């Protein structure tokens, strides 16, 4: 299972 | 930035002629990730290739596998043609049933 | 044993030929087991080994979900770094990152992942304290900037301790019979006339699984470590691994070259001779 965290923005 | 592939032709099991094997074309610790890769029989290409989903090694160079499902015998010759940035030619790999 | 949960992600920009493409692959030690790319044309998480197919509708539907949101957030991630350096949009851009987590034996977690790479370099990684970053140069202290903001570091964390190891702890048991298994090395050794004077010895390995292996040329109790050429171990495309060493020897004297093999699936090392 993946993070959710699909946001992670550099 | 820039890493030529490594190229690797061989078979699933070991070559026995009339009977159904894989042919695969290993590709590997190339950068930067676009790359052109054909199995060649006899000098012509092979319609039917598949390969797998591009993935990366802890140096985050690339590598991929392409294979299609054959029959080898003592007559048929078979390669793997591949093209990239840091290769200024298509370079030809030949199948040698010993490596 | 030991263990690991890993996924890989991929952007790669392409100037004049689309908008960037991203792809996704999930593993469990040497076992792909999930893909993604978001070329098909509507894009889903696909399953690449029989124990993940069980995994419900809901699972497969978030994943795609998951997928979908990082495809845009890396092409805007790509985009703000082609910014920070001054790059030109002429120029093909990639950007990758590893993430996941090791556990042991117990099923205790041993270490948390999550590092970038920008066109093939390290750019910023998560420290394993869970806690901190590393920035490669002042472009990354810019993300580093942004990832501090929004307090990044803390959400991973939960993550990696909790998730992460509840998804490897389950995905071991669903396919346990497949996953916990050490396949042995098939072997045998090949012989080359090069020249009047020498040949090669090439010793080999098939068919083992995982991919973790040491072949060795002795002669005949000394190893030819300058001598000895490795190919990288490569996938069969049926779940297990191949590999070769070889060694140049004179004509004649082949017989004081033994080969060795160690691997997991062995209990001894094994010794093979031409």
């Amino acid at each position: 299972g993946e993070t959710a965290l699909a946001l992670l923005l550099l | 930035i820039q890493r030529t592939p490594k190229i690797q032709v061989y078979s699933r099991h070991p070559a026995e002629n009339g009977k159904s094997n894989f042919l695969n074309c290993y590709v590997s610790g190339f950068h930067p990730s676009d790359i052109e890769v054909d199995l060649l029989k006899n000098g012509e290409r092979i319609e039917k290739v598949e390969h797998s989903d591009l993935s990366f090694s802890k140096d985050w160079s690339f590598y991929l596998l392409y294979y299609t499902e054959f029959t080898p015998t003592e007559k048929d010759e078979y390669a793997c043609r591949v093209n990239h940035v840091t290769l200024s030619q298509p370079k030809i790999v030949k199948w040698d049933r010993d490596m | 044993g030991s263990h690991s949960m890993r996924y890989f992600h991929t952007a790669m920009s392409r100037p004049g030929r689309g908008e960037p493409r991203f792809i996704t692959v999930g593993y469990v030690d040497d076992t792909l087991f999930v893909r993604f790319d978001s070329d098909a044309t509507s894009p889903r998480k696909e399953p690449r080994a029989p124990w993940i197919e069980q995994e419900g509708p809901e699972y497969w539907d978030r994943e795609t979900q998951i997928s979908k949101t990082n495809t845009q957030t890396y092409r805007e991630s790509l985009r703000n770094l082609r910014g920070y350096y001054n790059q030109s949009e002429a120029g093909s851009h990639t950007l990758q990152r590893m993430y996941g987590c090791d556990v042991g034996p117990d099923g205790r977690l041993l270490r948390g992942h999550n590092q970038y790479a920008y066109d093939g370099k390290d750019y910023i990684a998560l420290n394993e304290d869970l806690r901190s970053w590393t920035a490669a140069d002042t472009a990354a202290q810019i993300s580093q900037r942004k990832l501090e903001a929004a307090r990044v570091a803390e959400q991973l964390r939960a993550y990696l301790e909790g998730e992460c190891v509840e998804w490897l702890r389950r995905y071991l048991e669903n396919g346990k019979d497949k996953l916990e298994r050490a396949d042995p090395p098939k072997t045998h050794v090949t012989h080359h006339p090069i020249s009047d004077h020498e040949a090669t010895l090439r010793c080999w390995a098939l068919g083992f699984y995982p991919a973790e292996i040491t072949l060795t040329w002795q002669r005949d109790g000394e190893d030819q470590t300058q001598d000895t050429e490795l190919v990288e171990t490569r996938p069969a495309g049926d779940r297990t691994f191949q590999k070769w060493a070889a060694v140049v020897v004179p004509s004649g004297e082949e017989q004081r070259y033994t080969c060795h093999v160690q691997h997991e699936g062995l209990p001894k090392p094994l010794t093979l001779r031409w």
